[PDB]
């Protein structure tokens, strides 16, 4: 979302504050979540600026 | 003349039904899509006086 603040914002992914489009989202855990291995998936948790 | 003057400079600490009346206060402690709106209200109260 605009102007929102976190782990995920600060450091993986910013909007800005002028967006003018749109989000979808539905959850994946029936076959993303793989089979207690689901290692594939990363986030970035440290950043200097 | 003396009045007038000392009426309008008064005015700058007067809140127009916002959180504060720093501009500085408002920006140190909320979100900017939160802010713009109090920010607004000072704008328009300090261009009516």
């Amino acid at each position: 979302a605009p102007g929102q603040t976190g782990n995920i914002a600060d450091y993986n992914y910013k909007l800005p504050d002028d967006f003018t489009g749109c989000v979808i989202a539905w959850n994946s855990n029936k076959l993303d979540s793989k089979h207690s291995g689901n290692y594939d998936y990363w986030y970035r948790l440290f950043r200097k600026s | 003349n003396a009045q007038a003057l000392n009426t309008l400079v008064k005015q700058l600490s007067s809140k127009f039904g916002a959180i504060s009346s720093v501009l500085n206060d408002i920006l140190s402690r909320l979100d900017p899509p939160e802010a713009e709106v109090q920010i607004d209200r000072l704008i328009t109260g300090r261009l009516q006086s």
